[PDB]
Order: C-alpha cells, then structure tokens, then sequence
RNA sequence: UAUUAAUCUAGAGUGUGGUAGGGAGUUUUGGAAUUUCAUGUGGAGCGGUGAAAUGCGUAGAUAUAUGAAGGAACACCAGUGGCGAAGGCGAAAACUUAGGCCAUUACUGACGCUUAGGCUUGAAAGUGUGGGGAGCAAAUAGGAUUAGAUACCCUAGUAGUCCACACCGUAAACGAUAGAUACUAGCUGUCGGGGCGAUCCCCUCGGUAGUGAAGUUAACACAUUAAGUAUCUCGCCUGG
C-alpha cells in the first residue's frame, strides 16, 4: 500500500488511504508533513513535536 | 466594453444617436470590427443595419478617401 | 487615402493601410467558387483567431 | 392575416374551451383558405406549399381521429365542405 | 400599423415650395391620413444624388392600413421632384412593452459613473460584484405525498485496508 | 421526497424501468425516479422482498392525476453493485410465451427471473412449483 | 397485450404573453466596379511570362477628368454567426407570409413514432421559348514549352453563366452517423428568453462548439448534439 496527501480532483481508486487536505499551497503542506513526521517519529522512542504543543507553526514566503 | 449593451435604448434609427453611429463609423466610412463595438451579435447587427439605412439615405458616404 | 501630415508616422499608417488594401485585393484577381470562398473565409477567420485568441 | 380573435368565438362548445377539436379544425380550414390564395398568387414559394401540406395532413389526421373515436364528427363537413 | 416615411425635394429651391410639394405628396394616401409634419432643416450630401449637393429631408409617421404604401411607390417615383424613397413600416427589432422601457436608470447610472469630477474616482467596467436581490422564486415547486413505508440506508466512502494485520 | 422536477413514461413500462436499472448499474448511483405502473409495482416488490436491491417508495402528487415511484439499490461499504446485467427477451412486437414443460431456467444456480402467467408476477421457482407457464419478463443477474 | 364503455393529464397539440433569426416569393430601387462609346489633355510605347512571343499602337495606344449606356454579384458587419426539411439564404426596403424558441399556473384529451406506396423541393450542367452578352470562359484559332503539345501561360472568341415557362432528380446532395423517446462523468467558450438587473456576471428552459471519465468500437476514434447501454419503424449489406 501507500498513503497519499490527496488533493481534490485526483483519482480515488488508485489511492488506498485518502488524506483530504490542501497540498498545492505550502501553508497546508508544511503542517501535514510535520504531522506525519510526528506520527512516524514515535518508532525511535523520540517524543513528538506538534499535535500536542499549543505554539503555532512557522510560515515564511515572499 | 459596449456603449449599447449597458444603456438599453431598445431602438436604433437615424435620430436615436447619429453621432454614436459616426463614432462607430470608420475614418474611411466603413464598419469597425468586433474589437470596437464591444458586443457579439445583436446590438452589432442593429447598428450595422442602421448604418446601412443611413448609407442608402446618404447620411454617411459610401466611400470617402 | 488621407492623413499625410507627418514625415514617418503618416508613412507608417500609409504603408500599413496599403498592405491592408493589397491583402483585400489578393482576393480580387482570380476566379473562385462559393465553396472555395467559404473555405478561405473560414481559413482567414481561424488565422485571425489564432492571432488573437 | 387570419383574424384569429374573430374566429375563435364562432365554433365553440363552451365559454372557456379554446383548445377543443372544433376550434382547431376551424383554424386549420381558415389557414387552408388563406394559404390557397397565397399559393395561387405566388407559384414558386415552395416552403409555403410544404407547410400547407403539413396543415392539410394534420387536419386529415384530426378528422380520422374524430371519425374513429366519436360518431359526432360531421358538423364541420356540412358548413365547410371537405374531401 | 405605424409607418416611418422620409421624403426629399429637388434642387435648392425655397421652403414654401417644399412644404407645398410635401402636402401634394401627402394626399396620395389611400384612406388614412395621420401625418406628422417636421423636417431636418438642410444637410449637405456627402455624394451627389442626381446632380445636386443639398436638399431638404422631410419626415412623416401615420398609423393606417398597409395599402397606403404602394400608391406612394408609383406616385413618388413618377414625381421628378423627389430624390430618395425610404419607406419603413415597423420591422426593425423594437420594444415598447411597459415592463422593459422603465430601465433608463442605466443611463442615469452611466454618465455619473464615467464623468470625471474627482481625481480619486477609479472605475473600470467588466468587474464582478454580484448584487443580490435575496429571492428569485424561480424554482418550479412540486410537492409529493408518500404512500408506502420502507427504510433507506446511509452511505460512506469506500475505505479499504490491505488486510491490516501484518503484525 | 419532493424532487420538484417532472418525469414521464418513456416508451413502455418494461423497457422504461429496465433503462433506469441500466442507469443504476452503470452509473453506480443510489436513487432513481420514474412513473408508476402496476406491473412495475409488482416486479419491484417481488424483487425487493427476495432481497436483491434496496427499498423503494410510491409517491403521488397533490391532485389525483399522477402516481410515480422512486427506487433504491442495495450497495455495500465496499462499493459493490448487486446487479451484473439485465436483458429482456420480450420486446414490443415480440411477445413470446412458454408452456410448463419448457420453462426457461436462468443460469439455475445464480439467476432470477419473473414470469407473469396469469396472476401478476411470479418468480421462476414458484412458477415451477405451481406448474404454470406464462410471459417471461427479463433476465437479471 | 389485444377487444373494449367511461375515464385523468405528464405524452401530444391549440390559445395567451414575450423574443429571435441573409427563412420563401413578389414588386421597387442604390452604390462602387468592369466593359464600351464620346468630349479635352500626350507622344512611343502599352498588355504577358521560370526568360520571350502572339494582341493593341499617330486611322493619339496607355494613362487621364467628366459624361452616357448596360449585365451580373451584393466589399465593410460576416464571426468558430443565425435560421432553413435538403440545397442554401448576406446592399436598402414594402407586401404576402413559413417554421421556431421561452413561461405556458389556460384549453382538448393518446389525436404520438415510423410509413414500403403517393406526392413536395432538388447544387451544377444541358434541353426547348423571349431580353443580353458588361465581365467570364467550355469548345475553335494564333503565339512560345519539350522529339510530342488536341493540356501547362497570353490574345481574343463558342454557347451558357441571370431574369420568366415547361423540364430533366444526379452530386464526396458529408456529421460518409436513417428517423424519434430515455439515462449517464465532468470542464471551458459561445447565441435567445425569464426574473435578477449598468455592461460584469447567478440560475432555468434550449440550439450551436471543443475538451475529455467509465463504457464502447479492430484501430482511428464517439460521447450529453454517442459510434454507450436500451427500444421502436422504414430502407441497405451479404466479393470484387
């Protein structure tokens, strides 16, 4: 299998696990990537960073 | 932009707006393309017919070079 | 033609309008049929649309 | 001109029916009378002849439908002779 | 129906003779005379008509029967004192219904919108803002009544797990 | 409920309802509306009470002029249609009948069919049980 | 299912209101333009070709100002335009009129699809009667092309090329999709009506266009104007 950050208009039949969130814009992609990294980071006995911290994420573009 | 799609004068003849017809008239007594009239079909055919009307009545020259 | 009052701007206008006149003349020295007429009419329409689109 | 407003009120069975069969056949025969003169005037207006063929075919269909379903289908013959 | 008639005069003659010949042409009408008397002064033609350069243009509009037109056609052409013969009944696309004409506000909106009075106003057409009337009533309502009782089912998306038990 | 749009019978009851079944099976939809008819009522109820599609309702307008029926098809969370193919052997101009001895089976282990002999709708198994032959509606699988 | 008596409107038409379109014919004209004939200007060339020839040319050619005569087609708006059963329909009208479209909350009630037979038109050419031959140009001739010029260009020129009567019915008369009732992903551009309501867009009923799912077709490719799944009626295919 494989999981996909499913942007709308994509084929759902190819994908097996659907993540319906924006990915063309970076402001959502950064948060989603950080969340999935935190989800996978528990395997190392290394504590998570986000999803439990009240501090807001960073975003810088120009 | 079209002068005639926005006001809705609903009738075209020689004494509705003759100076508008002159503005629509070319410098060489012709008819301007779609890029000037600002519309596609119906006010355009109206003004073309009216310019022909005045042409037959000799309100604007057939040719003027 | 008219409007010859500038050394070169009027010249540019004159040459452009004369090129238009020549193109309008190009369809008036040979024989053609109605279907052929519709053919170059559609071709010119498509070419101008590609010029603008 | 056919003057529909003047002929609608002359073949009716009620005071509100406007789509009855009798008013339909009256309209059809009025069109026949008008367009016969029109075609005998203009002998090359063939689209008009096709349209007249269409209305006469429709009138024949209506007459057949009446003569099939309803016995009372010959009031319009005694006033305007047909067939 | 109503008609629109344009009439011409020969040469640069006086105005009284023009009115007289206009009146003479008017009596040609078969049964109905609802003439309107006005003229466009004097305008110089851009090209000669027969041999002249200027003439008087007169206008008429009456409401009568359609037979009042052919007589003018064989009379005006016979009269050598006319130069043009425009005769239009009504058949250019026209509207007079009293539900569309009361819309001249556009013009009232137009000039003020485009008139330049302050250096701060910046406007350009072809701009969408979608003013809302809050109600259209164009929905074609059709209600129904149920006559049998059965139970429907809810639907979700086809979420598939590839055996989910590799452990 | 209150679809607020008109529907009409297309050409003929049997093929009219089979067209909507075709639409259901190919478009992978849920609810399809159509007009009502006693034959369609009977076939829908015999088809649903044997467990082959979802439920359906019969509806009527404000005035006693028109009766319509909508129908739903059984589906699964796995998104699998319950119908694989429908085909009518009888068609306008071809009304073929069978006797009891020659009753056409329908891929015996799988298929379902309706035979209108004399009493509305009877499925193939009860048709054999009563030993009566009639007019075969269509094959569904 | 037939057969049947009465039925009820959504099928289907008719009325009402709005709206659109080079739809058809008839009758009047207008322009620029070509050709020709004239009145003045001028003197050796003018008209054609990968290069040259036929032809015209002091009985002032060409060019050039004006006039006069006349036959055909209606530049310009004319577009991814609109109607038309098909072909087609573009200068201006008046007339008789033809079919739509949209809300049809009105009217009647199955009258609706097809229809081999029978009729209505029919791109062009040609045929037989009147105008005209202004331009055009099959055929014929003359001059060059190559062994060859009945064709390839130039000069004229034969009827026809239009308007009226009677024909003849063939077109690659093409969307190479017979004609109607259903439904089905979307997306974009574009014409009309309704309300909305400056143009700008929001929807609905519709037609005209591309893009492109499943699905289909051998493939190309088709798709909300099916070649998809259905169904109905007339025709055609059984090898050149």
């Amino acid at each position: 299998p494989v999981v996909a950050l499913c942007n709308t208009n994509t084929n759902p039949e190819l994908v097996d696990f659907i993540i319906p969130a924006n990915n063309h814009q970076p402001q959502s992609t950064c948060l989603l990537m950080n969340l999935l990294a935190d989800a996978v980071a528990e395997a190392k006995a290394m504590p998570t960073m986000f999803a439990y911290k009240p501090d807001e994420e960073i975003q810088i573009e120009i | 932009y079209c002068r005639f799609c926005a006001i809705g004068q609903l009738r075209i003849d020689l004494i509705d707006d003759l100076e508008a017809l002159k503005r629509f008239l070319s410098p060489y007594a012709k008819i301007n393309p779609r890029r000037i009239t600002g519309n596609c079909q119906m006010h355009q055919r109206h003004v073309a017919k009216a310019l022909k009307r005045a042409r037959y009545l000799a309100l604007v020259p057939f040719v003027k070079d | 033609e008219v409007k010859n009052d500038d050394l070169e701007l009027a010249l540019k206008k004159f040459k452009r309008v004369s090129l238009e006149i020549r193109r309008l003349a190009q369809r008036h020295e040979y024989h053609l049929r109605k279907g052929m007429r519709l053919r170059e009419k559609r071709k010119i329409a498509q070419k101008k649309r590609r010029k603008f689109r | 001109q056919i003057d529909k407003n003047g002929i609608i009120k002359s073949a009716q069975l009620h005071d509100k029916d406007v789509g009855s069969i009798q008013v339909q056949v009256s309209l059809l025969t009025s069109q026949i009378k008008q367009l016969t003169d029109h075609l005998l005037a203009n002998k090359k207006d063939f689209i008009s002849k096709r349209g007249l063929y269409a209305k006469v075919s429709k009138r024949k269909r209506l007459l057949k439908y009446l003569k099939h379903n309803d016995l009372e289908a010959y009031r319009n013959l005694v006033k305007t002779l047909n067939l | 129906m109503q008609y629109n008639i344009i009439l011409l005069v020969d040469g640069s003659l006086s105005l009284e003779q023009a009115n007289q010949v206009n009146e003479k042409q008017q009596q040609t009408l078969t049964n109905v005379e609802g003439l309107q008397t006005e003229y466009l002064g004097l305008k110089e033609l851009a090209y000669p008509i027969k041999k002249q350069l200027s003439a008087h243009y007169y206008r008429w509009k009456f409401s009568g029967d359609n037979q009042s037109t052919k007589d003018f056609k064989r009379t005006a052409n016979i009269n050598k004192q006319v130069l043009r013969e425009l005769i239009i009944n009504l058949e250019r696309e026209y509207g007079y219904l009293a539900s569309i004409n009361p819309k001249k506000q556009q013009l009232a909106l137009q000039k003020r919108a485009k008139y330049d009075e302050i250096i701060a106003r910046e406007n350009n057409p072809e701009n969408p803002d979608v003013p809302v009337t809050s109600g259209l009533a164009s929905t074609q309502p059709r209600l129904s009544r149920t006559e049998k009782a059965q139970k429907p089912k809810e639907e979700l998306w086809d979420v598939v797990q590839k055996m989910g038990n590799f452990d | 409920i209150t679809t607020t749009k008109p529907i009409k019978a297309h050409f003929d009851p049997v093929a009219d309802l089979l067209t909507k079944i075709n639409n259901a099976r190919k478009a992978k939809l849920m609810t399809v509306t159509t007009i009502a008819s006693k034959l369609k009522i009977a076939i829908l109820e015999i088809l649903v009470k044997e467990g082959y599609l979802a439920n359906f309702q019969v509806l009527e307008n404000k005035s006693k002029t028109k009766r319509i029926v909508t129908f739903n098809l059984k589906y699964t969370q796995r998104r699998i249609p319950s119908i694989n193919g429908v085909k009518q052997i009888s068609k306008p101009g071809l009304r073929i009948y069978r006797p009891f001895e020659k009753l056409p089976l329908v891929l015996n282990g799988l298929g379902i069919a309706i035979i209108s002999t004399s009493d509305g709708v009877m499925t193939d198994k009860v048709a054999r049980l009563k030993k009566i032959g009639g007019e075969i509606l269509a094959y569904v699988w």
